[PDB]
This record gives C-alpha cells, structure tokens and sequence, in this order.
C-alpha cells in the first residue's frame, strides 16, 4: 500500500 | 470383468475398446498429447458397477489435469470430450437431431418460445441447418465449454439436464435476432451473423445467449440511474434499483444531487441527515435479490468530488468506522473536471459545496467549464454560502489512498465525458457512468417508478474478437452484422421501468467493444508498456469506430435515424475525430486511412440509428468461450485458475506455443504509462468510455511502499491523455 | 537404539556384527546341536546382509538379561468395572515396557444406561476412556511424551456423536480424550445406508442382546437383530443420518489424521481365525494386527486373552528373486516362534494367548524400491500383477515354513479355531472383487499345501502382517514398509546434526520411484493394498493421502474423502491407518 | 482441510 | 435425598417418621428381644428429636435393599504398580458407590529414579496422580461433577 509523501514542487509543472 | 450401469438401469460389460476409440478421436489434430496417460489416470478410478456418465466425468477430469502450458492441447482434449458428452446428454447420441425436430422438442417442453415456429417454416428450419457446422464444437477450450455448460447452454436448474449444444444455441440468437427480417435478406443475415459467433468474431453478453430464444424478454444486464433531491427521486430510484436487481443487473447509480447533511428543513422532506443514510437505502436495494446480502447484486455510486460530504463519503468502505459511517459493499466513482485537478498542481484549495446551496454550478461541471468556472469562484467569494476549504494535496490523497486500499473507489473526469461525446452536453449531458466505467450515457431523474419524464440508460453489448479476424476491413461485415444484431433485441427486449425504455427508444444505445487485445498486440509483436502499439492501436480503434459509424448509418438509411438523434453531437456534423483531447498527436502519428468527410456528409444527412456504438466493457465470460485474453487487458499470467465443482479449470492463453515471448504480462510492465497512452488512444474514437485499470506492484518500489507521487502522477497522465474514467486499481498480491 | 551401551557414561560396549550373531544365537540356542550353528550361521546371514529386519525391543534387547520384547498388545474391556480395573492395570503394567496399546472399549454401555447396582456405567464412556489415558501415560516423562494407544469402538455406539470429536481442539476439558487414538468399527450395513441416504440407529451395547457379537461374526445375524432392535420401541436408541454421521468421523480423520478405520466383516469373513470361536474385534495402535482377545475380569484372569504380537519384514529390495523367500520365511518364523518361549509375560493373558495361538506378523519394507526397480508405481495400477505374484510368494512360503515347523513342534495348542485348521486358506476367502483389478495367475502350489496344512497343523495361528517401520527400514537405507518415500532425502533432527538420508540408488532410479505426492490420487495404491490383503493374515497398516493444492480453492470434498473410504472397502481392506495432508 | 459438500446420487451407485 | 422415592416418576413413598423408626429397627435387628425395643425406642427417639444425627448415605439406604453405605474411604499406595493398580481399582470401586478418598500416595518414588527393572517409576509421582485422579472421577458425568479425594 500507500507512502503518503507528495511534493508539489514536482505535479506543478505537469500540463494538463 | 468389470460391469457399468447403463442409461437406463441395464448393465453390461465394459468396452475399454470404445473408451480408447472415443479418447483416439478427440486427440485427433492435436500435439503433445498422451492418451494413454489419460487412461492410465481415469481407469484406475473405475469401480465395479460405475455409471456410464461417471466414466465420462473421469476421463474429462482426467484429461483436463493434465492442462499446461507445456501441453496447452490438453486444452481442446478434455474439451471434445466434455463435449461428446453433453450431446449424448441432450440428445441421446453424438449426432445432434435435425434443427427443426429439435426446435418442436424444446417448445413442447417450454424451453424454446414458440415464436420461432410462428416466425419461420419447417423449409426455413431446414435451410438454416444447413448453415450448421456442429464440428465448430471442436474448437471450444476446455475452460469454454465449462462455461457454456455453466451458464450458456439451456438446461434444467433442478435435475441437471442439459437440453441443447453450442450450434444450436448460436444459429438460433441469430434466427431471433433477425425474424423480423425482410424474407429476401433475413436467412442472409442469420447465416452471416450465426458464423460470425460460432467462429468467435463476435462477442454478446451473458444474459443475451443464455436467453434469447426462450420464453424470456430480460436480457437487460447493466442500468444507469440519476437520483434526484427529493424523497420521491430517492424512493423511485430505490425502486427502480429493486426491479433490475431482480433481473441480475448492475447498477451505476448517480447520487451527487442528495443535499449535504445539515442543509435546511425543505418541510417534511428530510434531507437534514444527509447522504449516507440514503446511501445504505441504496445499497440494501441493490442487495435486495442476494442469499448472503453480498453475494450478487452490484452497484457503483457516483458524487462529485466537491460535495460537501465527499471526506466522509471517500471512506465509506474503509474498514474500520461505526457501522453508521459505512456502507462496504457498493464502489464508488468520484467525478472530476480540470478545475479542481488544477487545485492540485498549483496547491491550493478546493472548496466543498452542497449542491443545493449553488445554483448552477452541478449542472455546469457536466455541461459547461468556463461556467463551472465562472459560478466556482463566484461562491467561493459570497461568504452567505455555506461551503468548507480543504487542502486539493489532502483531499486527493485521501481519495487516492482509498482507492489504492480497496482498489474499487473510481474516477470519473466529467469534462472529458462532455467536451469528447456523442451527445449535446446542453440537452443531454453524460453525468454519472455505470457499475463497470465504460458506460457514458444521458440519464434524467424520476419522481416516481412510472415517471414518464425519466430517463435510465441500459446499455446493450458486444464486442469483436481482434484475435480471429485476420485484417481490419473484415470489421466492416462484423460492424453490420453487431449493429443490426444488437438494434434489433432493443425492440425484441422487455423494459420492466418506463423510463428505461424511454431511454433506449429514444437514443438506442450501443456499447460495442472488443476482447483478445493483448494476443493480437502479440502477434503483431508489440507491447503494451513501451510505446510500441501506439500506431497500431490508432489503426485499430479507427477501423472500428468508423466502420460501426458506417454501419449504423446504413441502418438509419433504411429504418430511420433514432428518435432522439437531433441531441447528438453527430445531429451536428460534430465526429469524435474533431473533439478528442490534443495532446494524443504528441503520442502517436498514425494517419486517417478512411474517408471520415465522406462519412460526415453521410452522417448529418441520414443520421445514426444508435446514439452511440462503442465502449470497451471487461470481459470474463464472454473472452472464456473463445479463449480470448480479457478485452483490452494483459494477462495477470500464461495460465488462468478457476476453481469449480469439477476441479481445477485451466486455460492457457492463446498460442502460448508461438507467442509466449511475444506476450507482456501484467507485472512485466514496468509502469502504467504505455497502457494510458493506449488507453487514450482509443478513447480518440469509443463514444462512450473504456473499463481502464491501473496496476502497482509494491516489489518495484523502495520499502514495498507504493508513492503517493506516482499514484497521482499516472492519475494526472490518465487526464492529460483524455481518459474519461479510471476503473479498478489492483495492487499486486505477493 | 540398537547397540549395548550405558545410558548414564555414553560408553558403547558392542558393534553391529556382536548384535547380529548373538541375536541368531540366543533365539536358536534350544536347537538340537545337530542344527543349531546352521540356523545360526544363515539368519545371522540374513540379518547382516538386511534380508530380514527385527523390532527395536528384539534387536536391542535379545543377548542381555532381560527378557521383556513386547512392542505391541491388544487388551479387550468388558462392560464391569471389574475388567475396566483389569484392563487399566494391564495398560499400566505394558507401558511400563513401553509397549503400543489397542485398546477395545466398544462394550463399555452408553451414558444414561440403567443402575447396574454400585457399578456405575450411568455416567457412560468418556470417564472411562480418560482413564485409560492416563493408564496409557502413567510412564511418561511430559504425561505425553511417550506411551501410545489406539481404542476401538463401533460406528453405532449410543456414544457415538461425542466420541468422533474426542480428539477435537476446543471442546470443555471433560468432553475430550486428546492424546489417544480412535478406530471406528464399521461393517456393510453402515456403509448401506450410507450409499441409500439411509439412517444409522444407534444403540448402547447393552440394550441389544447378541447384536455386538453379530457385528464382528455374523453379518446375515447383525443385519436381523439390528433391524429387529430398529423396530422395538422398548429399546433405547437414535437416529443419526448415514450422511452426517460419516462426514462427522470423515472431518475428524482428516482434521487430526488420527481417527481410523475397521472394517469388521472384512477382518472375519477374510481371517485364519473361525469367527464364531475367535473372532477379530479390534486392532492395535498401527492397525496391522488383528487377533482374538478376550475381556479379563481382574488382572491375572486365567481366562482373560490379550494379543501380544511378534513382528518381522522381509526386506524386499535385498532379495534377487522370489524364491529366496523359502529360505527367509524358514528363518524369520522359526526365529520369532523360539522367541515367544524365550520371552516373559507380565500377564497371564498375555501368556494365554501367545501359547495358544503362537501367533506372528511378518511383513515387508523397501517395496516403493522394489516397484522402482522392477519399473513400476503406485498410482497407476502398473504393479496390480507384481504385487500378487509378490505377496503370493510371501504368504505361500511363510505358511510353508510354519506347516514344516508343526510338523517338526507340532500345530499351536489352539489351530484347531483357525479356518486353517477346516482347509480354508487366504486364496479361498478374500474379496472378489479383486478379480477385476488383477489376473495374476497363482504359481505355487496352494492345494499340495492346502492337505498339508489339514494334516499337521500349522505352528502359528498368524504369520503376516504388514506394519509400519521407522527404524528397522533406515538401518537397512530401505523406504519404509510399504509406504512411497516423501522425498528423495529424508530429514532427522539429533543432538548430533541433520541426520540426511537418500533413497537406495536415487542415481539410478530418480525417475522410477514415484513420490508420495506425485500420485494423482489414492487409488492404485488401495488396489494395492487389497491385492495384498489377498494373502496377509492380519491387516495393514494403509494410508490415505491429501493435497489441498490438487483441490479446487484448496479445500478437499468430503465427497472424495468417501469415495477412498469406500473403494477400500470394496476393494476388501481391512484397516486404515493415518490420514495424510499435505502441508504447503 | 474439508468441503463438507456431500452429494448422495452419486454415491448411490457404487458397487459395496 | 432422605425420603425413600423414584427418581425417575418422581413419587415419594414414606415420611420422616418411617425414615427414623426404621433405621433404628434396622440397626437393632440383631438385638436380643428382651433388650431390641427398648434400644429401638430410645435411638429413634435420639434421631427424631435431633439429639443424633446420621450420615446421608445411612439416612437414605438404611431399610432399603442396599448393603452400600461407606461414605469415605482410605487407602494407601505402595512404591510399586502393583499397588498403583490396586489403589486405582479400589478408587474406581469405592467413587461408584460415591464415597470420598484419602490417598496417601507420599511413597511413590521421585522422578528421574532408578530403574527398578520393568517397573517405570523414572517418570515420577504425577503421571501417577493424574492417574488417580481419572479414577476419582471415573463415575462423574461431566468427569468434574461429582468423585472427590484428597491425596497425601
């Protein structure tokens, strides 16, 4: 199951 | 000596002899088979006095033990004879009984409607016969024939007798299907369709070859049901969720209009209590027909992500809560649209509202973005609102490790299902899906079981068997053959809710998909994860969209475009080509090769008798009988187990022998990447959506602890590629 | 376990070759001297070359000054308290020599039966059955470490419900006997209403006059009075469904593979014994032996009959041919009778029975070997016609040997209660069955014997009997007793390391053995057993194997669980022993 | 362990 | 538990006047008729006024058919199984008749002690009392209920 680690840093330059 | 009870109650003498040469004919053509292994291990369980279908069962048993991937023949072994005795079952002997004195026989015994003798004459029986190739039976898988033998073939539930073989059961779906027929195309048609199915082209669902051709009109397998918010809408879905249950349907079930807890007393019609107590009401429905109260009887549940409750309703299957914060065993599918994965990325907020408090605003996440976007951030403003913030890293999270958990919390992106659709967002918007997620249909709330101004979608199925055609033009007869075939059982059915047939009158719904994907992606030596069927795929999906598009326009040449075609995007001109999400012509450069223009003009001036035509459904059943890999899925492994009655089923994919090399098996995929890529490249050309997986092996990550970073990073590439829904998350055991 | 040494020092005081020529000497040391240092010379022969394999209390004790040798006894209660206190004492008195314990307590009369006056049976069996548990561990370190039995009782005991789960997990403490054994006792009646989806009514022994002698000797009489005792509604009695009382015994066999099984009829419709005077009626803690015994009323009872039996194996992978058995049967019965007036009996019974009968139970180890070689298996009906002609050969010769030695000693005091003693032999008597499964032809001469035995007697009312071996088979690297190896290495733990042990000629014959687990199923080595059956005097101890991972979700049916149970039975098996599952 | 699952038919059959 | 009766039907026979002048006639039976009356006389008059009081098995038993009325027993255990059994047997004899038991069982000798030869007394006093103890309660329903001793 889950690693509950997110950085933002990282999604915000994905382009929807 | 050795003596066996005859039939009937007479014994005589064994005849090892006949045993030997019956065993001798099924191995006949195969390889790598020993038959006197078989009888080495099934005489030995021979007894004095043994019954004559007691030594069948052994030497089926016996060969079917021996199933491997290294003897796959034993496969079509056990299978011949499982087969030779369901004809001596049914008909007393190997050579099935003429069409016609077989027809008369089962409508005597009431297992057979009589319509078909009405509809057809002894000289018609006879012509159809001679369509029949009873030595199609040969080509069933052992796994195949335990299936027809568990739920095809007519039979008595109580004693045990089997009433029929495959051949028939195929050329008589046909003869129903098309007896409504002009005489000079109609044996045409049945000849046509009933080889398209017994030699595995085409796939129907359960419920339509179990039962068309007998007394029944209930082949409804699948309903889709909006809720209103009011206790009347609540009341009449309920009941309408009661009777299908009844008839062994799945339900989608939409839900996200019931009022958040605490919102104002409506006078009398309590909606202060909020959505789970409804919620559970839905849930004992769906579990209304079922022995356990779980076994049978399923139902997926769809909200919008920002509703007011939504922290409380993405645990509703977490295991441990009160009893009154739960409610297990229905899925559920969170809908979401640009906005608020846009939260995500920039880290903001995501501000939860119940949707009695926001006017316009549900009806513009399904209908219209800039004005979702408009009245979202209007109400965010007014402070007289009742609303509630949270963290969009936090509340996806939250739904991403429910999902993860349980693999059965869902996803739904309501923008994709309206801005790529069949259908005019405004008139007719696609707001929920169904138990599966392939389903994308319009759906209008009752106030009342009988509401003549509701609207249920069903959705009526099929698939082509990319396996067995050998090039893709052939999808042009089998395209015309499925839409006629499925067009027809609409009016041939029976429709237990007016709101229903309603629905399926007026936009007369196809939801053709496909099976044997990964084996045909194998044989053209392609993978699934790497890039590589990128191309192929778009020829494929292509080919299939345009030629049901041709089909059905056909179709409404000759017998009418659908009563409701004006609030289709194709009324419009408008084709899937023209709206599909842009950033599929970075992943793929494949050209149109047919004449899509051509089609347009065809389209607007004619129109379409099917509102939609494809959706890609999971297959288990269907995919069994042709020994066809699961529809657009890779195989979890090169032998599958099933456990029965009987033993241990075993069927080895497809061509194991030449492919194994070839295949990429579920955990060989080093990511979920090049599925979605695919998964979006059909998307380009299916109305409505695809059953689509996303698979985690925690042994390919660091401390066997999958990332919140990646469970979110293949959620936002499903979305970026245009893939409407997301369907279960496995997570690989071991 | 074998050489002489001192327990306390560790010193060991004799090597193997010591042990072997004065084993042969002290059993032939009565022979005339015109004979002995032959006999001497050729069984010392037999035993060092593994030709012939001897119990562990034989081959560790015979040269020293003791003379306790007794491996295994059968002790029969009668419904006093009397022959309870007799039997309990009698248990105490053998364990103490550690000997394996069959116990029949099938005549102890059901809970609730009337005031006998004082002897209180009101409280019924298990009271009683615990007793003899702590009889049968009243000399053992733990209170389980140590001291074994196996108790026999009928299918339609009133008791019956509670006695299937008496070796049950989680029971109350006073409704459960763990740390015994159990042989259900069943005939073809039971398994009839069985077959019929029938009910099997159950009795207290002592409420229906004549129906338990019935049971063991007389199956056209069982079946009259039962279902005349079914009728009578003075009688006390229960109904149970033949379905669920065979699924309730079938789930505890396989849940603790300890609860066995006796075919009754077979042991005396198939038996060297005239069931009207010496009927079989229970077994021992393996389930081989099955002899004559009687209740005793006080521990030295005169006329009380216990069983005691005297073991050997021919070791079947030492022989080059069949007819070296001649030889080997002369030396092992008149090894094993001079070692029943050699030996001491802490039990008048005991003595009884042994003098009257002389009774031994030779068997075989190394047979999965002997298959290997002779390129045959278990699981496939390939050895049907080589185990006749083996187990002819076996019985033929040993009945020789002990017909010569009546000839040269004179018949046991009690021959004339054999059915040898009327002419009846093995070959005349078995179930017919096995026709159907073999063809063999016989090749000695059954008939020149069948005179031969009417004339002079034979000197053991018993010669054969196949039981396991632990001990006797790894000292000779032979597979145990008729059972098909596990694996190719088998594992020990000691004190001293892993004890390893490969097959014989695993480098030869890895693909002609075939492993217990890689039989499909139970039913060629069961034809096996019948056809062995065929021709021993006692029973066997059978086994029946499990792999829940040839089942569908890992479960075994009960329905197959059934159907083993009864194509032994068809197949005319007398006993079966442990259940084997799997683990993995 | 056990599938307590008894059919009596086709036990019937068989042949004591 | 006093009054003559049937357990199974339910019914009772006699009162407690009965009771008592027939255990006195019982006990006297044997006396010379110059003396019997007098001593039946004054002994039921001990009892019926509560001046006596008897034991439960006497009470009961006492004019009935029975011969059994020994509520407590003792019985000593030698170092050997001989007397391991006979200790039993007698156990198993008298808790049927259900009196109670003192066993003195203090001789039996230590775990880990010599082999007297045959004899298996290695493994001590416990397997042995364990064995006693099944003999207590051999004629108990539940196998606790009922059969009592005190072991020394």
């Amino acid at each position: 199951q889950i690693d509950s680690e997110v950085d933002t840093d990282d999604l915000s330059n994905f382009q929807l | 000596n050795l003596l066996v009870t005859k039939r009937d109650g007479s014994t005589e003498r064994i005849n090892l002899d006949k045993i030997h040469r019956v065993l001798d004919w099924a191995a006949e053509g195969l390889h790598n088979v020993s038959i006197s292994q078989v009888e080495l291990r099934s005489h030995i369980q021979f007894y004095d006095g043994i019954k004559t279908s007691d030594i069948h069962e052994t030497i089926i048993k016996a060969a079917a033990d021996l199933i491997s991937r290294d003897a796959p023949d034993y496969q079509y072994l056990a299978a011949r004879l499982a087969i030779f005795h369901l004809r001596k079952k049914a008909y007393g002997q190997f050579e099935p009984p003429a069409l016609y004195d077989h027809v008369v026989k089962m409508v005597e015994m009431g297992k057979y409607d009589n319509h078909l003798l009405e509809d057809y004459t002894e000289e018609e029986f006879k012509q159809m016969d001679t369509f029949i190739d009873h030595d199609r039976d040969m080509t069933f898988s052992y796994a195949a024939v335990k299936q027809l033998e568990g739920k095809y073939l007519v039979q008595n539930r109580v004693t045990g007798e089997i009433y029929e073989s495959a051949q028939f059961l195929y050329i008589l779906v046909a003869a129903c299907l098309f007896s409504n027929y002009p005489r000079e195309t109609r044996l045409q048609y049945v000849k046509r369709f009933y080889d398209a199915v017994s030699t595995f082209k085409i796939s129907l669902p359960t419920p339509i070859m179990s039962g068309v051709r007998t007394p029944t009109r209930q082949f409804s397998s699948c309903v889709l049901i909006e809720c209103g918010d009011s206790l009347d809408s609540i009341n009449a879905t309920s009941s309408a969720i009661v009777k299908y249950v009844s008839q062994r349907a799945g339900i989608g079930i939409n839900a996200g209009r019931i009022r958040a807890l605490g919102s104002p007393i409506r006078g009398g019609e309590a909606f202060h209590t909020g959505c789970i107590p409804f919620y559970k009401h839905f849930q004992t429905a769906v579990k209304s027909c079922s022995q356990g109260g779980v076994r049978g009887g399923a139902a997926t549940l769809f909200y919008p992500m920002w509703h007011l409750e939504v922290e409380s309703l993405l645990v509703l299957k977490n295991n441990r809560g009160v009893e009154g914060n739960r409610v297990r065993h229905m899925d559920y599918g969170v809908q979401i649209n640009k906005l608020m994965y846009t939260r995500l990325l920039k880290g903001e907020d995501i501000t939860l509202f119940s949707p009695s408090d926001v006017p316009g605003l549900y009806d513009a996440f399904f209908a219209d973005q800039e004005e979702f976007e408009r009245l979202y951030t209007k109400y965010e403003k007014d402070d007289s609102i009742r609303k509630q913030r949270v963290k969009a890293v936090e509340l996806f999270s939250l739904m991403m490790q429910e999902r993860a958990s349980t693999g059965r919390i869902y996803i739904q992106n309501v923008d994709h299902c309206n801005t790529h659709s069949p259908f005019d967002p405004a008139i007719a918007p696609v707001r929920q899906s169904n138990l599966c997620l392939e389903i994308a249909l319009p759906t209008k709330p009752l106030n009342d079981v009988n509401d003549e101004n509701g609207e249920i979608a069903l959705c009526t199925l099929s698939a082509f068997n990319l396996g067995a055609i050998n090039n893709l033009d052939e999808l042009e007869e089998l395209a015309i053959l499925a839409v006629r075939a499925l067009d027809a059982l609409l009016d041939y059915q029976d429709y237990p809710i007016p709101a229903a047939k309603r629905g399926a009158m007026g936009r007369r719904t196809l939801g053709i998909g496909v099976i044997n994907f990964a084996y045909y992606l194998a044989k053209h030596g392609k993978r699934y994860s790497d890039g590589s069927a990128n191309n192929l795929t778009h020829k494929t999906f292509e080919a299939i969209q345009y030629y049901l598009l041709k089909a059905s326009n056909e179709l409404a040449k000759e017998q009418g475009a659908c009563p409701w075609f004006n609030e289709t995007t194709y009324a419009k001109g408008i084709l899937p080509i023209d709206t599909y999400k842009k950033d599929l012509d970075t992943i793929a450069n494949e050209p149109l090769h047919y004449d899509w223009e051509a089609l347009r003009e065809s389209i607007k001036t004619h129109g379409l008798r099917n509102s939609t035509l494809s959706a890609l459904m999971p297959s288990e059943t269907s995919s069994q009988i042709s020994n066809a890999t699961n529809g657009i899925e890779p195989p979890r492994g090169y032998v599958s187990i099933k456990a029965s009655k009987d033993g241990i089923l075993r069927q080895v994919v497809p061509d194991y022998e030449h492919l194994h090399d070839a295949y990429e098996l579920l955990w060989e995929m080093p990511g979920n990447d090049g599925y979605l890529q695919l998964v979006g490249i059909m998307q380009k050309f299916i109305d409505q959506s695809i059953s689509a997986n996303t698979n985690y092996d925690p042994s390919r990550f660091p401390s066997g602890k999958v990332p919140m970073q990646q469970l979110l990073k293949d959620l936002l590439t499903a979305y970026k590629f245009g893939v409407k829904t997301l369907y279960y998350q496995n997570t690989r055991d071991g």
